């Protein structure tokens, strides 16, 4: 919810004394993509049988 | 993913001299740092995605709930969160704006008003900047200031001037030192 | 290649005798560079970044440990705050930041080599500039632009790889400028007041009189300084310059601090390389296992990798804790050395430099400290005949604060650490006891 | 001040935090389907149960090694303080220490020990001067053909008369022959001044 809440969860106490008591976490960004490059390597003789 | 090699990062198109027999590149730390396109020949450097640790500066909860945030080792000009609420899940807590940012040599400090008044360091952040929930802003808020190393002073050194005390004071200071810890014992099988 | 038995130094044989005493006729002010580590590199780690590798499937499995990772984090934070406290206690011993006044002739002494030079930023001294240029830090913990790790990684920028796994170095609380200010304040206080600014208010007194009291604190009377003030100032300046030249040419001057930083960097690098090691699994990446092996055994494999990397982190934390205990002992020793040599005149031998200590000066070294120990050392000694007492009239006259001597047909009295003959006088010699109990008493007159 | 004995309170807090966390480690399912042994033997057969119990034995053993290791390191920190307290006791209490900033801040007069739980407290008494004045100093006094140096004190003048006194207490007394020592002429001294001496 808020930084004051993510620090209590790590300190496991609902009261947080004065200071920098917790380096909560780090920053990240999600992504998405596809697989199985490449495709132009070659054709297929599948047409020869059909 | 290019030829079975998965990962996450930012491509920056380097001119790294990959030879015909080279398709992947690993840096000094055995970490991937460049790859070739399985179709074309462009060499793309796999640079890391936005990454940086956060430190939550909080005064005594008994005092208040206003809290400051520090992105250690990151310049404010970077992308701290700057999201539209639909970019990253693990850090829904957003503190992009606030009109209170001060870029220290230790990181971008959000939620603290910088002041030129040097006081005694209460909450050490880093790079000389310390925080405090001073009530001289009167309202009260989290501020930031270069720690005051002490009260300025000087001695009028002269080739013929000397100082000799006239009275004294019997100061009784105190010192505390741990001498013995708690003596414990354990049972391997019972534990 | 030639092997041999190590020599224990050049041989010597003191010409001892029941009536032979050696006393110095001259002396020399020597300066020695004593380096001591005061801090080490601070660290902070993300368990998931190091181990899992940004995978939600491995996170909760890593959360099955929980406390294990947090214990290490707290230990590292403790080490960090301990390094900060060490710096504070070594440098921030005085709360009054003294300012150096417009340099006037200090009876001959020239501190231009240790005073802050305003001709460049950081307001530090040339010796401190050299010290800073000698040591190179792999990661000072400062701000790094996003473009740094975005290309041109041919250099030794392993910090990118170390940060890709949670390992990150923090900047020390007190910047180099604050340490320089503390050092300059201590130097100004010791050169303007002496040993008084450590006990309380700064009591001003000329540096010549300060050095005279230093000398009186090791036997040599104030006259030995006043009558040889120019020579002593020249010796001090020459020794300072020679120490500067040595620290400049000698590459192994700051070897202790260099080894400290190298050990820290090598520990970080090997802890990173441990990631590429196959801890009995089929691959180093958990995604490969997830995409190739089934959950039933993939969970056990992930547990295996997690245990291995947690043990790696635990070994690193234990080594860092031992090194931190070492550096804490060193920092306490440095604080004691400051309080004794810098803020006072120490009687302990081999603690404030080789020889009788007169005063010391601190210099802000990176992750450490360099003490310039000024000492009083005799030279060109001479041999004389001694007598434990002097019998004048059925009574023995003993020395008050020195020793008897004899150049032949005449007898005189003098001090120990310097040669300054004076006639045997009643004020110089107290009388107690007859002449029958002493074994080596000689018949001679005591002037009145 | 409630945070005066924090150095000692940290000890009993870490010793508690060391065992309390060691108890929560028993809930850690180290490569096992359950952290309770009785549940394993009740759900699986010995052949397949040993494959799980053998894992819990490793983690619970490493938890003790991780515990005993820290205690040894902590034990070394206490002894260093105990040796310092043992030294600070003998030097500050059983005698007068000239080590500056060791037996308190200032010239050491005496120290008094006080017992405390898992620690020790020293009440350090120090001599701190105050309300000082400024005078004119002369390294020596040039009498009739000879320079007289201070035996143990220092020379000072309020502007019209010269007196000798100790450094840490202004007790001006006249320049006397017994208060001074003569060594050489006056030309060798730099900032010497002329002033009579009492015989």
């Amino acid at each position: 919810l808020d930084p004051l809440s993510e620090t209590k969860c790590t300190l496991k106490s609902f009261t947080v004394e004065k200071g920098i008591y917790q380096t909560s976490n780090f920053r990240v960004q999600p992504t998405e993509s596809i697989v199985r490059f490449p495709n132009i390597t070659n054709l297929c003789p599948f047409h020869e049988v059909f | 993913n290019f030829n079975g090699l998965t990962g996450t990062g930012v491509l920056t198109e380097s001119n790294k001299k990959f030879l015909p027999f080279q398709q992947f590149g690993r840096d000094i730390a055995d970490t991937t740092d460049a790859v070739r396109d399985p179709q074309t020949l462009e060499i793309l450097d796999i640079t890391p995605c936005s990454f940086g640790g956060v430190s939550v500066i909080t005064p005594g909860t008994n005092t208040s709930n206003q809290v400051a945030v520090l992105y250690q080792g990151v310049n404010c000009t970077e992308v701290p969160v700057a999201i539209h609420a639909d970019q990253l899940t693990p850090t829904w807590r957003v503190y992009s704006t606030g009109s209170n940012v001060f870029q220290t040599r230790a990181g971008c400090l959000i939620g603290a008003e910088y002041v030129n008044n040097s006081y005694e360091c209460d909450i050490p952040i880093g790079a000389g900047i310390c925080a405090s929930y001073q009530t001289q802003t009167a309202s009260q808020s989290i501020i930031a200031y270069t720690m005051s190393l002490g009260a300025e002073n000087s001695v009028a050194y002269s080739n013929n001037s000397i100082a000799i005390p006239t009275n004294f004071t019997i100061s009784v200071t105190t010192e505390i030192l741990p001498v013995s810890m708690t003596k414990t014992s354990v049972d391997c099988t019972m534990y | 290649i030639i092997a041999y038995t190590m020599s224990l130094g050049a041989e010597n044989s003191v010409a001892y005798s029941n009536n032979s005493i050696a006393i110095p006729t001259n002396f020399t002010i020597s300066v020695t560079t004593e380096i001591l580590p005061v801090s080490m590199t601070k660290t902070s780690v993300d368990c998931t970044m190091y181990i899992c590798g940004d995978s939600t499937e491995c996170s909760n499995l890593l959360l099955q440990y929980g406390s294990f990772c947090t214990q290490l984090k707290r230990a590292l934070t403790g080490i960090a705050v301990e390094q900060d406290k060490n710096t504070q206690e070594v440098f921030a011993q005085v709360k009054q930041i003294y300012k150096t006044p417009p340099i006037k002739y200090f009876g001959g002494f020239n501190f231009s080599q240790i005073l802050p030079d305003p001709s460049k930023p950081s307001k530090r001294s040339p010796i401190e500039d050299l010290l800073f240029n000698k040591v190179t830090l792999a990661d000072a913990g400062f701000i790094k632009q996003y473009g740094d790790c975005l290309g041109d990684i041919a250099a030794r920028d392993l910090i990118c790889a170390q940060k890709f796994n949670g390992l990150t170095v923090l900047p020390p609380l007190l910047t180099d400028e604050m340490i320089a200010q503390y050092t300059s304040a201590l130097l100004a206080g010791t050169i303007t007041s002496g040993w008084t600014f450590g006990a309380g208010p700064a009591l001003q007194i000329p540096f010549p009189m300060q050095m005279a009291y230093r000398f009186n604190g090791i036997g040599v009377t104030q006259n030995v300084l006043y009558e040889n003030q120019k020579l002593i100032a020249n010796q001090f300046n020459s020794a300072i310059g020679k120490i500067q030249d040595s620290l400049s040419s000698t590459p192994s001057a700051l070897g202790k601090l260099q080894d400290v930083v190298n050990h820290n960097a090598q520990a970080l690098n090997t802890l990173v390389k441990q990631l590429s090691s196959k801890f009995g699994a089929i691959s180093s990446v958990l995604n490969d296992i997830l995409s190739r092996l089934d959950p039933p055994e993939a969970e056990v494999q992930i547990d295996r990798l997690i245990t291995g990397r947690l043990q790696s982190l635990q070994t690193y934390v234990t080594q860092q804790l031992i090194r931190a205990a070492e550096i804490r002992a060193s920092a306490n020793l440095a604080a004691t050395k400051m309080s004794e040599c810098v803020l006072g005149q120490s009687k302990r031998v081999d603690f404030c430099g080789k020889g009788y200590h007169l005063m010391s000066f601190p210099q802000s070294a990176p992750h450490g400290v360099v003490f310039l120990h000024v000492t009083y050392v005799p030279a060109q000694e001479k041999n004389f005949t001694t007598a434990p007492a002097i019998c004048h009239d059925g009574k023995a006259h003993f020395p008050r604060e020195g020793v008897f001597v004899s150049n032949g047909t005449h007898w005189f009295v003098t001090q120990r650490n310097f040669y300054e003959p004076q006639i045997i006088t009643t004020d110089n010699t107290f009388v107690s006891g007859n002449c029958d109990v002493v074994i080596g008493i000689v018949n001679n007159t005591v002037y009145d």
